[PDB]
């Protein structure tokens, strides 16, 4: 969690917001996750959260 | 049920029989976990070496409804160790170093830095030019060059398609044909290439080597069809069997008589002290590139 | 400050070659021995340091050039500033006359 | 590890008595080719199917590419003496007209 | 030794891939013999670069009608040939004359219309569709680069006919394309092995080796490269004149 | 000058030579080979690469299948040319013998002999490479090459036995040809290296169990005294299966049900006869009502 | 500047390594030993530059 | 190095010559026997050194003078390689009769 959200943070700030959506998306997509050419079952892709 | 395809053979495993420990009827989660399932895997189509074995984890109800079908496959690998299909690294006395597998040679290093020095000697406008970028490179090891002429394209000899594949013939064990060079027919001139052919004592197998071009609709590998080489120990050097019909000949394994020119080739020879030009789709393709 | 880089990156192949110089044994009779067991990792380290200093000195004189050329376009903006003003006051003497 | 035509030929006839073909599977997504062909095709095969269709798909962009690169009026040019015909180039002008 | 490449007369030809692969010496009791071994060079017919590459190479390099080849026959080409008009720039219809089948050979690049029946027209007018001296129909109509087999031999005629008309109509005269004559120029194709040598001169000494005799393998008869490769070439340069 | 610096590195790295090289599978048919190789000038400087040769056909690969020289800096100073790839542990390893000259204290004569040490470095994942593990193998040495390592070429390999995730390595005597391993054959000896870094040198028994692997080994040539590599190869018994399978998800019809935690955590081979027997142990997976959202 | 920062962090271990090897002793026969006693110590006092 | 082939009448012109140009690359020559040699049509450096080392293993402990033939090449950048090193000490007794 905690480095996925550091490296979007600081693509934000440097305005690559295309790079920043593909880190927060390893966190959280709302599109879902493809796992195995399928949308998983799951709303988010941190466990612990 | 658990259904498991292992080539031909397919095999079931359901949870009334096959069952560890069955959960508790709830409409909360209820993991099944099954006894260790045997599976007969001894008629796999092994294509390449290697094979699938296809599981399916299956639920349903008795409306019918899928409860969950989940497909995967499994690759089981053949472990083949035969000499004939173990990569070997040989180095020439020339320098050129390259990895043989089975028939197929592959250069590996590169010898263009030693002759850029005396060019390096003038200035920069002696290397970078079409001269030093057609240098030659030294053989890969003992073998020959020869030269093919391919036809213009013909509709009605050749087919529908304008493609030519190249198979060479009795090298190692196998009498059969092994694809060794694919191109193109051109429908304004005929096609040129030369290929080398590698050779070692006792490489050659009986009548000597071949090579035959099909282009579907017609395979040029009947008798004395393709183009037949061998290694000539008197003269010591290669010689076309069949460039021309004979009431008898030498090969390989003796003379033989009835000699037949070979088909498909419009023309085909054996190249004499050629060295081709270094090669820009090599290992060292990067490096040239940039050099150059 | 590119001759301090090529000087920095020039005594890499003299490292590598005194720790393998190193590795030989020394001493011979009845005590023999006095091989440096550690004289090839030193030499790879002296490298990696010689690569840092060479890549801080090219780094150094990049900079310096485009702190010279950003200086340049500063005063290319002056001096279009200048050109403006005296035409304005080219304009101005023709306003005066009248 | 499979054949293309013999899953072309698991797969066929396409609802019309035509051999189903590669580029009839342009089109849809990997989970609906396994939704379509679940009773005919295992995961594996599926796979190697969807997969086939890429890299197809992938080939024929590249050469629309390479005939029209050839075929750039703008390139009529000094560019032009080192531009040769294709006999693909002349194959796709004797079937697409101009 | 890398020899190098050569531009044959009138832009028609390249010598390409020269070069002597191995040169070995041997000083034995007081003679100099120097061998050249494996020396080869490809001819190939191309243009430099030009109208006559694009057109004339190619309009001999057709097939012809009777028995393909068209090799070492004699023609009559064009020293610069450029469009003249009509409705757009097609490739240009650009005619050879065979000499010795007695052919015209055409060349086109692009076809306006394959609904438009096309033919052949040479006439020293252009604009005038009656004063031709040539006409010939592509037998397919969406088709191009084709031999005709004339029959005749109107050589005269056919350096008369100045401009070349790929138009060619009826239905008033529908002039698509059509393209110039400027010069003339009369070409032969067969080649001699005696005429295919190797001249060495070593101080005052000459040899020769001609293709009749130290050849290795003559190449395939064609229009496309013709690679030649001699024999191991022995030199008697005991003669040479050593200064400094 | 600036160009004449570029061409220096250019000819440096176009004068490599390759050493040695592993194939990445138990078979020819697809995987990567890893190459290692040598500079000409006269330092320890190795350089490695590797080549997809699953993109074959006809003999022909690709120039983009192939990867850019990469530079070691670890300090390796192998003995002779007994360096070698290997990849265990998902990651690519280099594995090589360093000889040394060591006296035996406490003898009044002063004997000196070679000390033959075992070296293995792995590759981390930001491009640099670790501290070598170091074991000795100068008994396993002077066994193969009967106490004459000068006059004979001794040969180094090394495969990766992923099954029980160990690296198999063969210290043997150069020859024409090999016979099985263990008992009478003393041209071989072996040594078994762990995931942790621990080793244990093979006995007899288990030195048989690879004997087939002989066939990876260096060879000199019959016609003329030729050497001719050959590269290691990843080891299997008869077959490689997987060790495991993650079934994966599934979401029923009507988006009512969901089948999670598919997995089969064990998956055993055996190779009896001619009849190959897998074994899926403890197979499972959970059926659940519950919608996607 | 990245990379020059990144090639001085990776010679510490190189160091430890050096520090570890010149442990041993390097002289044999009847005159024994031959440890650099401070190997240890120089190699972490290297690290800290 | 100078190129003779300018020599007129015995008479060398300036530019003939060329300026001399340091050569770093640990270069202890025994004596006077360095000198040029061009092979591979670039600049190479060979020399010979000389060190004393005894015979391990005996009672009296014997030295002798162990002779070093080593051979650099100069580089496309002016820096210079690490030298090849072959024995020569049986050829240089054998020459100089011990």
């Amino acid at each position: 969690y905690y480095t996925p959200m550091m490296c979007f943070q600081r693509l934000l700030q440097e305005k690559q917001f295309d790079e920043a959506t593909q880190w927060i998306n390893y966190v959280y997509n709302p599109a879902g996750y493809i796992v195995n050419g399928e949308i998983a079952p799951w709303i988010w892709n941190c466990r612990p959260l | 049920k658990i259904t498991v395809m292992a080539g031909s053979k397919t095999h079931t495993f359901t949870a009334s029989d096959h069952i560890a420990s069955l959960p508790a009827n709830s409409f909360d989660a209820m993991p099944y976990t099954f006894k260790p399932l045997e599976i007969d895997a001894s008629s796999l189509a092994f294509t390449n070496n290697i094979a699938p074995l296809d599981i399916v984890f299956e639920t349903k109800a008795k409306d019918g409804r899928v409860l969950g079908k989940i497909k995967q496959t499994l690759s089981v690998k053949r472990v083949n160790y035969n000499p004939e299909d173990i990569l070997f690294l040989r180095e020439t006395h020339s320098g050129a170093q390259y990895m043989q597998l089975g028939v197929y040679r592959i250069r590996l290093n590169t010898l263009l830095a030693s002759q850029l020095v005396s060019r390096a000697n003038t200035g920069i406008d002696t290397i970078l030019t079409m001269e030093t970028q057609r240098l030659p490179e030294p053989p890969l090891g003992e073998g020959f060059f020869a030269n093919f002429v391919l036809p213009k394209y013909d509709p009605a000899e050749h087919g529908d398609e304008r493609w030519f594949k190249i198979h060479i013939g009795n090298v190692g064990g196998n009498t059969g044909r092994q694809p060794y060079y694919s191109g193109m027919l051109s429908d304004t001139s005929e096609t040129s290439m030369t290929l080398f052919v590698p050779y070692a004592e006792g490489y050659y197998m009986h009548e000597g080597v071949r090579l035959g071009v099909g282009y579907q609709k017609i395979t040029y590998d009947n008798t004395w069809e393709s183009a037949f080489f061998y290694f000539d120990e008197t003269k010591q050097q290669f010689v076309l069997i069949n460039d021309a019909d004979h009431d008898s000949g030498m090969t390989q394994q003796g003379i033989v008589k009835n000699i037949k020119k070979y088909k498909g080739f419009l023309n085909v020879s054996i190249a004499t002290g050629y060295s081709a030009p270094m090669d820009f789709n090599s290992a060292s393709a990067l490096y040239y590139w940039e050099l150059f | 400050l590119d001759a301090a880089a090529g000087q920095s990156l020039a005594g890499q192949v003299l490292s590598i070659a005194e720790g393998v110089a190193d590795l030989v044994p020394n001493v011979f009779g009845l005590a023999c021995g006095g091989s440096r067991w550690g004289a090839a990792l030193r030499a790879s380290a002296s490298v990696m340091s010689l690569s840092a200093t060479a890549s801080q000195y090219s780094a150094d004189k990049i900079s310096r050039s485009e702190a010279y050329r950003r200086r340049r376009q500063e005063w290319e903006i002056q001096r279009d500033n200048a050109d403006g003003e005296v035409k304005q006051m080219d304009a101005q003497l023709e306003s005066l006359k009248i | 590890m499979y054949s293309t035509a013999v899953l072309l030929n698991k797969i066929s006839p396409t609802r019309d008595g035509q051999t189903m073909t590669l580029a009839d599977l342009q089109y849809l997504s990997f989970s609906e080719l396994r939704k379509i062909f679940d009773d005919q095709l295992s995961w594996g095969e599926a796979r190697h199917l969807y997969h086939e269709t890429i890299e197809q798909k992938k080939n024929n962009r590249l050469l629309e590419a390479r005939i029209f690169t050839r075929a750039n009026p703008q390139l009529s040019g000094a560019i032009r003496l080192g531009i040769e015909r294709d006999s693909v180039s002349r194959s796709y002008d004797e079937m697409f007209g101009a | 030794l890398n020899m190098g490449s050569a531009i044959g007369d009138d832009s028609l030809t390249v010598m390409e891939n020269g070069n002597i692969p191995q040169i070995t010496s041997k000083y034995s009791s007081d003679n100099l013999a120097i061998t050249l071994h494996n020396a080869a060079f490809t001819v190939r017919y191309d243009g430099s670069g030009n109208v006559i590459r694009n057109k004339q190479i190619s309009a001999m390099k057709l097939t012809g009608v009777d028995g393909k080849s068209q090799y070492g026959n004699a023609f009559i080409i064009a020293n610069t040939v450029k469009h003249y008009g009509g409705y757009s720039d097609l490739g240009g219809p650009i005619t050879v004359y065979n000499k010795t089948k007695n052919y015209i050979a055409s060349v086109q690049g692009h076809l306006m219309n394959a609904d438009y029946t096309r033919r052949l027209i040479l006439t020293p007018v252009e604009n005038n569709y009656y004063a031709r001296l040539f006409e010939f129909p592509f037998s397919p109509n969406t088709i191009l680069n084709t031999v005709f087999t004339v029959g005749s031999n109107k050589t005269s005629d056919f350096k008369k006919c100045s401009y070349a008309v790929d138009g060619n109509n009826s239905q008033g005269f529908q002039i698509f394309s059509s393209y110039q004559s400027s010069g003339w120029l009369d070409i032969d194709t067969g080649i001699n092995n005696t005429d295919i040598k190797i001249t060495v001169m070593a101080g005052s000494k000459t040899h020769t080796f001609t293709a009749s005799d130290h050849i290795a393998s003559l190449p395939a008869n064609s229009f496309d490269a013709m690679p030649y490769t001699f024999k191991p070439l022995e030199i008697d340069a005991s003669s040479l004149a050593f200064t400094n | 000058d600036a160009f004449k610096t570029y061409l220096t590195r250019f000819e440096t790295v176009a004068d490599l030579k390759v050493v040695s090289a592993y194939h990445d599978n138990v078979n020819s048919n697809t995987g990567l080979t890893w190459f290692v190789g040598q500079t000409r000038e006269n330092l320890p400087e190795y350089y490695w690469r590797n080549v997809d040769i699953s993109r074959m056909q006809a003999g022909e690969l690709a120039a983009n299948a192939w990867k850019e020289w990469t530079k070691i800096d670890t300090a390796v100073n192998p003995y002779k040319d007994a360096i070698r790839p290997v990849i265990f542990r998902e990651r690519l390893h280099l594995i090589w013998v360093e000889k040394e000259e060591v006296a035996k204290n406490g003898t009044d004569p002063v004997e000196t002999y070679d000390r033959f040490t075992l070296k293995l470095a792995f590759l981390r994942h930001d491009g640099s490479w670790s501290a070598p593990w170091s074991y000795d193998i100068t008994t396993q040495v002077e066994a193969v090459t009967d106490k004459k390592p000068d006059t004979e070429r001794l040969a180094l390999a090394a495969s990766g036995f992923q099954g029980e995730d160990t690296l198999l390595v063969f210290v043997y005597k150069t020859g024409k040809s090999y016979s099985d391993f263990g008992g009478s054959n003393k041209n071989v000896a072996g040594m078994t290296i762990y995931g942790d870094g621990s080793f244990k040198k093979m006995e007899n028994t288990a030195l048989s169990r690879y004997s087939q692997l002989k066939n990876t080994f260096d060879i000199i040539h019959t016609q003329g005294n030729d050497l001719v590599r050959k590269a290691s190869y990843r080891f299997a018994q008869d077959f490689e299966v997987p060790a495991s399978l993650n079934m994966g998800s599934a979401i029923g019809d009507d988006s009512l049900t969901v089948m999670e935690n598919g997995n089969i955590p064990q998956i055993t081979s055996k190779y009896s006869s001619d009849n190959l027997a897998i074994t899926l142990h403890n197979a499972a997976f959970t059926v659940r009502y519950d919608g996607s959202g």
